[PDB]
């Protein structure tokens, strides 16, 4: 049936240096209008499993 | 809403215009801006993607531009048969997306029509019957952009109105129809009552008085 | 007779801890001098990698 308790991160504004984490599950803004914490149109959570 | 201007037409192979005019925060404030088109009778089909953009097929007469808070369409060349209503749309804020009014595009060939307008008072058995009804009926008006506007003795009314929305004869011109609902101590309590109509910014107006 | 450390406020919130040391335990003087600076203290900080 699937394990989901493994997750990847799949947005992000620009690269990672090396040798750095990135915790954060701020909603990723792929447009020009933002959104204000919630999903929606153009704005993903940027962690999938 | 938005807002589009009902009517607009052209002689055939020229360019029209089409104004969306909508607000900040949907329109101004954002540029996902899209126009449809709707044959009498079929789904939307997509024709202006966002701002100026194109899908395949959709051949190249039509454009479109954004200037501030109006964007709008032009149509380059009616061939004959671009008659729709182009609904324009746009993404507002909250995952809202709104959408526009529509606008009839014909191509009179020929010279406009004169609305032809009738009035008629509550017939007398509806008068017995405790009730009272003003029927306004609009006819032969090519362009078909009418609208419609009631009056008691010397002011507007805006209650107790149905208006049809044009349908088109054999001739290929269009008909329309509005009925005013009364109780007959209304309908006796002012002395006049008249139906107007505004075609084109042209007017007529016709008047029916009790007995 | 005595000058005792009193506030510590600094955040309101710690979630998602990465990494934490602490040193062993000591007592500072935190008593107030009235003469002239007698302690200069030199640090470079780096972050590479
Ligand atoms: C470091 O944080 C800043 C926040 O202003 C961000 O712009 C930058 O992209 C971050 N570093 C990297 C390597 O992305
Ligand atoms: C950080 O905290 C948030 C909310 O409490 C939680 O969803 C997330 O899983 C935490 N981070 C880790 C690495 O568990």
């Amino acid at each position: 049936g699937g394990n989901y308790n493994y997750l990847y991160r799949l947005f992000r504004k620009s690269n990672l240096k090396p040798f750095e984490r990135d915790i954060s599950t701020e909603i990723y803004q792929a447009g020009s209008t933002p959104c204000n914490g919630v999903e929606g149109f153009n704005c993903y959570f940027p962690l999938q499993s | 809403a938005l807002t589009q201007p009902p009517s607009a037409s052209g002689s055939p192979g020229q360019s029209v215009t089409i104004s969306c005019t909508g607000t900040s925060s949907d329109v101004g404030g954002s540029n996902y801006v899209s126009w449809y088109q709707q044959h009498p009778g079929k789904a939307p089909k997509l024709m202006i993607s966002e701002v100026s953009k194109r899908p395949s097929g959709v051949p190249d007469r039509f454009s479109g531009s954004k200037s501030g808070n109006t964007a709008s369409l032009t149509v380059s060349g009616l061939q004959a048969e671009d008659e729709a209503d182009y609904y324009c749309s746009s993404y507002a804020g909250s995952n809202n997306w709104v959408f526009g009014g529509g606008t009839k595009l014909t191509v009179l060939g020929q010279p406009k029509a004169a609305p032809s307008v009738t009035l008629f008072p509550p017939s007398s058995e509806e008068l017995q019957a405790n009730k009272a009804t003003l029927v306004c009926l609009i006819s032969d008006f090519y362009p078909g952009a009418v609208t419609v506007a009631w009056k008691g003795d010397s002011s507007p009314v805006k209650a107790g109105v149905e208006t049809t929305t044009p349908s088109k004869q054999s001739n290929n011109k269009y008909a329309a129809s509005s009925y005013l609902s009364l109780t007959p101590e209304q309908w006796k309590s002012h002395r006049s009552y008249s139906c107007q109509v505004t075609h084109e910014g042209s007017t007529v107006e016709k008047t029916v008085a009790p007995t | 007779k005595s000058w005792m450390e009193s506030e510590f406020r600094v955040y309101s919130s710690a979630n998602n801890c990465t990494f934490e040391y602490v040193s062993q335990p000591f007592l500072m003087d935190l008593e107030g001098k009235q003469g002239n600076f007698k302690n200069l203290r030199e640090f470079v900080f780096k972050n590479i990698d």
